């Protein structure tokens, strides 16, 4: 049982890190009024999504994988799956919203102070969570997601086993809603922002080239994008494949990639809370 | 010019100064006598506190 | 050149006399006095609604009402007990450097980078009178009564105004710097002012003449306030030192400074009993100084930017700090 | 009893609505400070584009410029009120390298000292400066004539060499170009050393005849806000 103990320790460390980071950033936002900013509202929404993930689906999923059987009821299986889809969709779409906000900030500086306001940030967050719920609770709870092959219906009939079997159409639609569309939007906006940064650096080199007066931009963009891309891209490509091809993807690989995607919730506060104000707030709190 | 300045200094010079011990004693006596009425120095009960 | 020599001789005589009357420092007398101990202050009410940084504030005769001035061009009047905005006054000039709430409770005056001093009638909210005549930015204004106001401006001269006639009744010249703040004595007879030069002077309102000059500081003076007794006053300097002067002894008594702070004091106020010298700082926090012992009692922190205003109620119940962060935190 | 509370609540609601309406305008406007040598450039640029406040809107963006009113003050304690402005517009007479105002060296050492004081001010550690070298034509006329020598008033001009990477005017004498770049390079040497990427200086060789200075100010403000947003994140 050494391997089981090691896996349990690893998942316990993962959930502890996720919960700790999320509660830290949320309480840093809540306690100090200086941190309350229109972008920080999106940061808070992402932190809340990651906190719900770490509190709900990481521990129950760990218990399921260690026990190899679902102790709780079928309704609880459905609710856990719905919460998982909700958390993933909300987190990724909130990352997309943050990217769009930054794109509007750099690209249109004069109109930024009017295009985004404190009142409309709440509307944007509500829309993101409503879309996540509609793509998560509506199909899962009203039972539209289920497949029809013998293994899937056998798993559905038995309340002991809780595993994800889904239709091709729902899998494709959920993947497009959750990851692929936000991925495209984020790639476009970040390419535009990087182009703007390069243009500004060229202007600076033109004005003050003689005096000493884009590695930083590349490093920041790589940290922001690669961590999100490397965590979720394999999971979503295999998610599309395993409904495209029945026997292409094994269950163990699917779960491994799903948990690799889960780790992105813990990684998010490190990426998005490196500002000096957040660092000072964290030092003051702890 | 400097005539106004020197006249002002002359007017300011003709003044009476008490010993610093007397002034310190007066300030200390005032602080001790009016110490009871100070809410910041001795916090008032929450019932008597208007803001709290 | 002979006049300069006479002035130097008079200054030397003044220094010799002040040294002669100096017998024992205030610390020597106050050593036997027990310290106030650690003082814990927490924000009771937080006032929000200012668009830009807050530069000045003034309490009312009743402790409920206070008026605040901000560079956004608004002069908001709050209600401390219920945390409500009684009035919000638009301003002709966005830049305002001072405000005052009349003892009668009816008039509010604010001035700024524009030379005009504007007085607003609360109970009638329009500009009752625009007081013009200065050639510099106003720094501090206080009300002698419902009809008389004294202002401090960027030029070296202060002035006493008459609201009914809108003219300078008397002007207080003879100073050598941009006056940064002034305070009125508990009786309306006297007032003092500190400025960019190290000198802080005392003026007699009725006669119009200067009486005493204190040059203890080594840099500019940004804040000033009388002791509640009215026979002493403490000045806040652009350096780290805050000093307390005496009118009767005509010299500095004690200096409030610490080696751990190098910023400049921007606001000074006294407690009702006079044993606490609350002084704002260019640092984001505020310090509370034991006046008689120069030992720090408490620290007032919670402002994200430098504190530019500070006041203590007439009954001594509340302390409010107005920082460049658009908030008015009321302490107790 | 309850009537007073209801009245205060209604007054607070009305005042809060008015404050939100005022915020909708305040957040969308930009404040600029027109600071510089008071003997040159104020009248021309203000016409081209205790206190004087002029508002000009370009590309549906509301700007608002404040002139200090020419308060004769060696020490500027009112400059701390301008720690939130979008930019500081500095106007310097580039043609005054020989004039002497109790007179300063050239009025240009005075301009450099003023620029250094503004640049290194504690309250202006973030505010960028838009710099205008007004009276360009008079400087060219002075340089063309041999009556006054720049190297006499400015010792470093003798060892100065024109920059290889430069954009001279389509029709300009080489000596005038060298003098213009020298005057520009003094201000940029002052600006680049103290700065740490928070604020930058934008030089401009403006002239009284030119009427496109509003567009230049708009572009510099856009670049200032864009660079501030980029540096707010780890980018740039
Ligand atoms: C049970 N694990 C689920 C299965 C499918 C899925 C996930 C997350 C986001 C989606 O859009 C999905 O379609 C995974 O977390």
């Amino acid at each position: 049982e050494v391997w089981v103990v090691g896996m349990g320790i690893v998942m316990s460390l993962i959930v502890l890190a996720i919960v700790f980071g999320n509660v830290l950033v949320i309480t840093a936002i809540a306690k100090f009024e200086r941190l309350q900013t229109v972008t920080n509202y999106f940061i808070t929404s992402l932190a809340c999504a990651d906190l719900v993930m770490g509190l709900a689906v990481v521990p129950f999923g760990a218990a399921h994988i260690l026990t190899k059987t679902w102790t709780f009821g079928n309704f609880w299986c459905e609710f856990w799956t719905s919460i998982d889809v909700l958390c993933v969709t909300a987190s990724i779409e909130t990352l997309c919203v943050i990217a769009v906000d930054r794109y509007f900030a750099i690209t249109s500086p004069f109109k930024y102070q009017s295009l985004l306001t404190k009142n409309k940030a709440r509307v944007i967050i509500l829309m993101v969570w409503i879309v996540s719920g509609l793509t998560s609770f509506l199909p899962i709870q009203m039972h539209w997601y289920r497949a029809t092959h013998q293994e899937a219906i056998n798993c559905y009939a038995e309340e002991t086993c809780c595993d994800f079997f889904t239709n091709q159409a729902y899998a494709i639609a959920s993947s497009i809603v959750s990851f692929y569309v936000p991925l495209v939007i984020m790639v476009f906006v970040y390419s535009r922002v990087f182009q703007e940064a390069k243009r500004q650096l060229q202007k600076i080199d033109k004005s003050e080239g003689r005096f000493h007066v884009e590695h930083k931009a590349l490093k920041t963009l790589g940290i922001i994008m690669g961590t999100f891309t490397l965590c979720w891209l394999p999971f979503f490509i295999v998610n599309i494949v395993h409904v495209i091809q029945d026997n292409l993807i094994r269950k163990e690989v699917y779960i491994l990639l799903n948990w690799i995607g889960y780790v992105n919730s813990g990684f998010n506060p490190l990426i998005y809370c490196r500002s000096p104000d957040f660092r000072i707030a964290f030092q003051e709190l702890l | 010019q400097a005539r106004k300045l020197v006249e002002q200094l002359k007017m300011e010079a003709n003044i009476d100064r008490i010993k610093v011990s007397k002034a310190a004693a007066d300030l200390m006596a005032y602080c001790e006598a009016h110490a009871k009425e100070d809410p910041l120095l001795t916090p008032v009960p929450a019932s008597e506190n208007p803001f709290r | 050149d002979q006049l300069r020599q006479e002035a130097e001789q008079l200054k030397n005589q003044i220094r010799d006399a002040r040294k002669a009357c100096a017998d024992a420092t205030l610390s020597q007398i106050t050593n036997n006095i027990d310290p106030v101990g650690r003082i814990q202050m927490r924000t009771r009410r937080t006032l929000r609604g200012h668009l830009a940084k807050i530069y000045a504030m003034h309490w009312g005769t009743d402790s409920r009402l206070l008026v605040s001035a901000s560079q956004d061009g608004k002069l908001i009047i709050w209600d401390s007990y219920t945390t409500n905005k009684v009035h919000a006054i638009p301003l002709r000039s966005s830049w305002v450097m001072t405000c005052a709430y009349a003892p009668s409770g009816n008039y509010v005056a604010c001035g700024g980078l524009d030379n005009i001093c504007s007085i607003y009638n609360l109970k009638t909210v329009r500009v009752s009178r625009e007081l013009a005549g200065h050639t510099g930015y106003l720094s501090c204004c206080r009300f002698l009564d419902d009809n008389q106001i004294v202002t401090s401006s960027g030029d070296t001269t202060c002035a006493l105004w008459d609201i009914e006639t809108g003219q300078q009744t008397t002007t207080f010249t003879g100073h050598t710097g941009d006056v940064m703040s002034l305070s009125l004595a508990p009786d309306t007879r006297l007032f003092v002012s500190g400025a960019c030069d190290a000198s802080a002077k005392l003026w007699d309102v009725r006669e119009g003449m200067c009486r005493q000059t204190f040059t203890g500081h080594e840099s500019d003076i940004n804040a000033i306030c009388f002791f509640p007794n009215g026979n002493a006053f403490a000045t806040g300097s652009d350096d780290a030192t805050c000093r307390l002067f005496d009118l009767r002894a005509d010299q500095e008594l004690m200096t409030y400074s610490h080696d751990n702070i190098i910023c400049g004091i921007t606001s000074v106020s006294f407690s009702k009993s006079g044993r606490l010298l609350l002084a704002g700082y260019d640092d984001f926090n505020c310090n509370v100084w034991d006046a008689l012992k120069a030992d720090r009692a408490g620290v007032l922190a919670g402002h994200d930017n430098r504190v530019s205003c500070l006041g203590v109620t007439d009954d001594g119940m509340a302390v409010a700090t107005g920082s460049w962060d658009s908030f008015l935190k009321i302490w107790n | 009893q309850r009537n007073e509370e209801k009245a205060q609540r209604e007054a607070n609601k009305k005042i809060e609505k008015q404050l939100q309406k005022d915020k909708q305008v305040y957040r969308a406007t930009h404040r600029l400070l027109l600071l510089g040598a008071g003997e040159s450039g104020k009248s021309t640029i203000v016409k081209q584009m205790g206190i004087f406040e002029t508002k000009f809107q370009v590309d549906k963006v509301n700007f608002h410029m404040f002139d200090v009113g020419g308060q004769r003050d060696e020490r500027r304690k009112w400059i701390q009120c301008f720690n939130d402005v979008t930019a500081i517009i500095f106007v310097v007479a580039s043609s005054s390298y020989n004039m002497v105002i109790d007179n300063q060296t050239n009025r240009l050492q005075e301009a450099l000292n003023l620029f250094k004081s503004i640049w290194n001010n504690r309250w202006l550690r973030t505010i960028s400066v838009i710099l205008f070298l007004n009276k360009q034509d008079l400087l060219a006329e002075k340089v063309l004539a041999g009556k006054s020598k720049i190297e006499d008033y400015f010792p470093e001009f003798a060892r100065y060499t024109t920059p290889e990477d430069a954009t001279p005017e389509p029709g300009e004498d080489p000596r005038v170009t060298r003098a213009k770049y020298f005057i520009r390079d003094e201000f940029l040497r002052i600006s680049t050393a103290s700065g740490d990427g928070r604020h930058y200086c934008y030089p401009h060789f403006t002239c009284a005849v030119d009427t496109e200075n509003i567009r230049r100010v708009f572009n510099d403000c856009r670049d200032i806000i864009q660079r501030m947003h980029l540096r707010q994140y780890e980018l740039l």
